[PDB]
């Protein structure tokens, strides 16, 4: 009833926190990785040194 | 190069485990919220 | 009455937690990102050196 | 170096809104609460 509803909400309303952190833990990984590809690119400059 | 393939390997294990620690807090709000509903309930 | 209280406490228990990982998850990423930076100015050395 | 430090400069902002928004939401079921 009333009760087992409120308890449905607030495990509602913490399970969409949890999705707003997965979202952004999600973002790092993604900014991480571009900062592999990113460094790969620098390299570029380097290896036209070395041509 | 691979400093920053490690740092991505590292940040893909703290994603993890901080993921865990958050289904915890949520699998103890269900255990104690379902509790508080059962026994109230019997009243 | 009481069971509100409980779940209402139950509830803020639960986001706190929650707060309480993500700022240590974030200090830490910090960290980490900071020790990046400190890494790559010593990989300058090797740059530095082959300009000596 | 400036590719990290440009790095950190990002995740500052990025983290300080996640807790911005995160307090905010706990101050809004609290609220209705």
């Amino acid at each position: 009833g009333a009760l087992e509803e409120l308890r449905g909400q607030y495990i509602k309303a913490v399970k969409k926190i949890k999705c707003d952190m997965l979202r952004y833990i999600q973002e790092s990984k993604e900014r991480a990785a571009e900062m592999v590809k990113a460094e790969v690119l620098r390299e570029r400059q380097e290896t036209a040194r070395k041509m | 190069a691979c400093l920053n393939t490690r740092f991505l390997e590292e940040e893909e294990l703290r994603s993890h485990h901080i993921l865990e620690r958050l289904d915890a807090h949520i699998e103890e709000l269900k255990r104690e919220s379902e509790k508080t509903v059962r026994q109230f309930t019997a009243l």
